[PDB]
RNA sequence: UUUAUAUAGAGGAGACAAGUCGUAACAUGGUAAGUGUACUGGAAAGUGCACUUGGACG
RNA sequence: CCCCACUAUGCUUAGCCCUAAACCUCAACAGUUAAAUCAACAAAACUGCUCGCCAGAACACUACGAGCCACAGCUUAAAACUCAAA
RNA sequence: GAUUAACCUUUAGCAAUAAACGAAAGUUUAACUAAGCUAUACUAACCCCAGGGUUGGUCAAUUUCGUGCCAGCCACCGCGGUCACAC
RNA sequence: AAUAGGUUUGGUCCUAGCCUUUCUAUUAGCUCUUAGUAAGAUUACACAUGCAAGCAUCCCCGUUCCAGUGAGUUCACCCUCUAAAUC
């Protein structure tokens, strides 16, 4: 099997459900929290969670863990304004410090839904090209269209082979 | 091998991969430099024809001889493919009958 | 001295009896 | 605002001291093993401008992109020195500590 | 006449006695099953290839085991078991997915009554340790109304075809729990890597998904 | 278990043993002059050194040790 | 807005932090007099024995 | 000027007619076997010291 | 092989050499005895975590390189040819 | 030409597109377009017009002779010393 | 790397390598009817010959593009800043 305790944590299914995506403005995250303590769990399983979703989905932000440096475990986000977002995170659950985090500085799902709009604002379908960029090669897929000539051969007349003898 | 083990060898590497005798080439047009006989290794008995050829690379190398019969004789300019002669140790290639001096296996 | 047959290499024909009837 | 440094803020640890009025501090950012999809800390090492030689080997501080490189490896500025090293102040009761206790307690002020 | 027999080996075993030296006898491993759910195997021991045959067919006929099936066309979990040292990973299948699995565990599908089933064997391929681990896997499965009456809840089937219609395929027969079960959202399973880079597409493979006659 | 392993690398070790004794004194010579061209590498290694460095001449007061000799 | 909600919430969290520290420390007010109780006994008996 | 730098005496590995020679190992394998190391011997090996059971036993 | 005599050596002092079937042939730490106890044998089966190591056999406790007070040495340690096994 | 196992014509036209230039009609272009050669691949057809490999097992499929550990065969295991489903 | 298969042994179990089966490409043998399309020196080795850049009332502009090759090789991507160029 998959080695290490919740195998489920390495994949991209899960990577990729991770609801906070930070707005521009955060650089930098630093998760200061205890590896021992009641009141941390929460904190300590954020650790064990989030941190790799929130860092995949927040691929330019640097996220920084200090291990029992404070008594009470807390986020700091750096903004890039200058700004400093001390966030305590005690006594609260893994998922209620991502619900914060998100409502604090992750983008509403409305910018998501623009951003996402204007990505896929780029792939005209009407454009032709590799399938890699467009969603047909030839104007020859197009039905109606005369074809291929890989596939139908044309008629003679369109052919520049008995076009040149018609020339003659 | 634990997770950090794995990331710090990274990826299992491929071992290059050993060129054979043909040095990763279909073919190889050879002159052959002298015929005679092999005694396969026990247990089979027999003569295999062989002949050792001086491949187009500069190294000369023995290569077996199949079918019946043969006109092939010094100076000869055969072409040789991969493939070992099983019961011949040391033998990995055989000509190609038919092309170039090689006549086909002149039948009966 | 003489070729002698591994004995878990002979063949057998039971099934080729079988299969033609 | 507008500076050509990429790495415009960075939080990292100060690893040396040594040169003059330039700390060198190592700054850890998480990077996904594309085979393990395990997320690893990759360390690199930069060089902040400290004009106060206020940097201690070993405590985490904040270093800002100058607008343009000072020498050939200084890029950054010392912004603050975090968590200075044993003399840790928690941010969140304002209160010293050592370690995960306090050397004043938060209701000691009341 | 419900039964049919099939075999999945035969094997030419010499023992060396004492006055004979190297004697030839048979050993030859038969699954039975009316492709009604009940089916079983059996070894059978001879000098001659039809008395083992026969000796072992009418063992296994004996040995029926009862192979409870979903829809009464696969299996009712995904199973993942090792037998010594063979590894057998079985997946639920919708139906028409038909029978992707070892020749034998094809054969003895066919002979319980499974249409439809994924199955990949790892490590050794011993046949008869492949045959008993996979009669011990698919007799150990548990049903959609063992499940509901072990845990007193609902078992509520989702079809991707069917949209969001919940569909309720077991209802515990005592009473039902009132209390939600609780949703952790991290699950505590072991993931075998083959699904998961499956799922991811990154189990690029020259031979997987190879068409194949029908099963 | 059997010792086949272990017997094979005891005749292996026998055989080297016998091949050093037959052939010490090549041996002996081979790696004397292996030595010399070690120090004579590790010095042109240094002369390159300051040679690149831009020095015309070695360091005053600076000689180059024989590094790989018994002495 | 969000920056005055989250200070308001880390005010929050910090007056129930300081409710949950005056409660530990009455608890371990009460931990320190029974392990005084104990040492001082303890203490006395090994300087008599040693007297 | 030695070394670098382009082939060429000589060694080593494998195979070849293969058996000859010794009978070391596998049975308490004919003197239990083996690891390390040392000396002797052209070699087959022998012995010293410690260790191992992957030997046996009133 | 046995007997006798005798030396290096076993001993002390001070350095060196750095090897072993250095083997409980069982890595360290923590936990479990519930499942399926489990290829076999050895020594009941496992889990979590970390470090080290292995990727057919032989070539090879080798060659070369490097390091070492080691100079018939030790550590690290290949490849070519060959086999379909080991 | 040489070399390698590796092998396209010493074609045509600026009509299309693109480029250069010009105010422009236009001009030039071995880019390109339209052809030539080649089972390298894809598509389509055959009405007369099919060959290559294999046939011991893995692995679909051998009758009769000849040869006699020879001649020969094999991708792996292997076959052949007289009656070879392996030449 | 599979739905796997053959192969160690007197035999079984395990470990393990090798090979088979699938899909491409090049070359070779043998064979080959037509049509349409696509693709097409082994070689950064040497080149006979012909052509491949002109335009235009002179100045200017263009011949720095297109085409070609893969010898060399972390100059290709993001950001900052800012030339040339176009409007
Ligand atoms: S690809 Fe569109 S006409 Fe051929
Ligand atoms: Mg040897
Ligand atoms: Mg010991
Ligand atoms: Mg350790």
């Amino acid at each position: 099997p998959m080695k290490g305790r919740f195998p489920i944590r390495r994949t991209l299914q899960y990577l990729s459900q991770g609801n906070v995506v930070f707005k521009d403005s955060v650089k930098v995250m630093t998760v200061n929290y205890n590896t021992h303590g009641e009141l941390g769990e929460g904190a300590r399983k954020f650790v064990f969670f989030n941190i790799p979703q929130i860092q995949y989905k927040n691929p330019w932000v640097q996220i920084m863990m200090f291990k029992n440096m404070t008594p009470s475990p807390f986020l700091r986000f750096y903004l890039d304004s200058g700004e400093q977002v001390l966030v305590d995170v005690e006594t609260k659950s893994n998922k209620e410090i991502m619900e914060h985090i998100r409502k604090i500085l992750g983008k509403n799902e409305e910018t998501l839904r623009e951003e996402e709009e204007e990505k896929k604002q780029l792939s005209h379908p009407a454009n032709f090209g590799p399938r890699k960029y467009c969603l047909r090669e030839c104007i020859c897929e197009v039905e109606g269209q005369v074809p291929c000539p890989s596939l139908v051969p044309l008629p003679k007349e369109m052919r520049g082979k008995y076009k040149a003898a018609l020339k003659a | 091998a634990t997770l950090n083990q794995m990331h710090r060898l990274g990826p299992p590497k491929r071992p290059p991969r050993k060129l054979g005798p043909t040095e990763g080439r279909p073919q190889l047009k050879g002159v052959v430099l002298c015929t005679f006989t092999r005694k396969p290794k026990k247990p089979n008995s027999a003569n295999r024809k062989c002949c050792r050829v001086r491949l187009s690379t500069g190294r000369e190398a023995v290569c077996f001889i199949p079918g019946e019969g043969h006109t092939l004789q010094e100076h000869q300019i055969v072409l040789v493919e991969g493939g070992r002669t099983q019961d011949l140790p040391g033998v990995k290639l055989t000509v190609v009958r038919g092309k170039y001096d090689c006549g086909h296996v002149q039948k009966k | 001295g003489r070729k002698r047959a591994k004995p878990r290499l002979e063949q057998d024909s039971s099934l080729k009896s079988y299969l033609s009837g | 605002v507008r500076s050509s440094v990429h790495a415009r803020w960075i939080v990292g640890k100060v690893i040396g001291t040594k040169m003059q009025k330039t700390a060198k501090v190592r700054v850890t950012r998480l990077v996904l093993d594309p085979y393990l999809l395990k997320y690893f800390n990759k360390r690199k090492t930069y060089f902040a401008h400290d004009a106060l030689q206020q940097c201690t080997v070993g405590d985490i501080v904040l270093l800002r992109a100058l607008p343009v490189p000072r020498a050939k490896h200084v890029k950054h500025e010392l912004a603050e020195i975090v968590f200075k090293v044993g003399k840790v102040i928690d941010p969140v009761t304002g209160k010293p500590c050592a370690g995960t206790t306090y050397l004043e307690s938060p209701l000691s002020s009341e | 006449e419900d039964f049919d027999t099939r075999i999945l080996e035969v094997r030419n075993v010499f023992t060396m006695t004492a006055k004979e030296g190297r004697k030839k006898s048979i050993r030859v491993l038969v699954a039975v099953g009316n492709g009604k759910g009940a089916a079983g195997f059996s070894i059978g021991k001879a000098t001659d290839r039809m008395d083992a045959f026969r000796k072992a067919k009418n063992r296994a006929v004996h040995h029926l085991h009862y192979i409870e099936r979903y829809e009464d066309h696969t299996i009712f979990h995904d199973i993942s078991l090792r037998f010594k040292r063979t590894h057998i990973k079985m997946k639920k299948q919708p139906k028409g997915y038909g029978l992707r699995c070892h020749r034998a565990i094809i054969t003895i599908c066919r002979l319980i009554g499974i249409k439809d089933m994924y199955a990949k064997v790892s490590g050794s391929i011993n046949m008869l340790s492949l045959t008993q681990g996979l009669f011990r896997g698919l007799s150990r499965q548990e049903t959609h109304q063992q499940l509901a009456d072990k845990k007193g809840l609902h078992v509520v089937e989702i079809r991707e075809e069917c949209g969001p219609l919940p569909i309720v395929v077991a209802s515990p027969r005592g009473p039902l729990r009132k209390d939600p079960e609780p949703e952790d959202e991290v699950p505590d399973v072991k993931l075998d890597w083959e699904d998961v880079k499956t799922a991811q597409g990154m189990k690029r493979s020259v031979w997987s998904n190879l068409k194949r006659a029908a099963t | 278990k059997n010792v086949l392993k272990i017997r094979r690398r005891k005749m292996n070790h026998h055989k080297y043993r016998k091949l050093v004794k037959k052939t010490r004194f090549l041996r002996r010579k081979v790696q004397e002059g292996r030595l010399r061209r070690k120090q004579i590498k590790f010095e042109k290694d240094l002369r390159r050194i300051w040679l690149k460095a831009g020095l015309k001449e070695a360091p005053e007061g600076w000689q180059t040790p024989k590094i790989y000799l018994r002495g | 807005e969000l920056m005055a909600w989250n200070q308001a919430e880390n005010r929050r969290l910090h007056e129930l932090r300081i409710a949950r520290l005056r409660q530990e420390e009455r608890e371990q007010e009460q931990r320190q007099a029974l392990e005084q109780a104990r040492k001082a006994e303890e203490v006395q008996a090994w300087a008599q024995r040693k007297e």
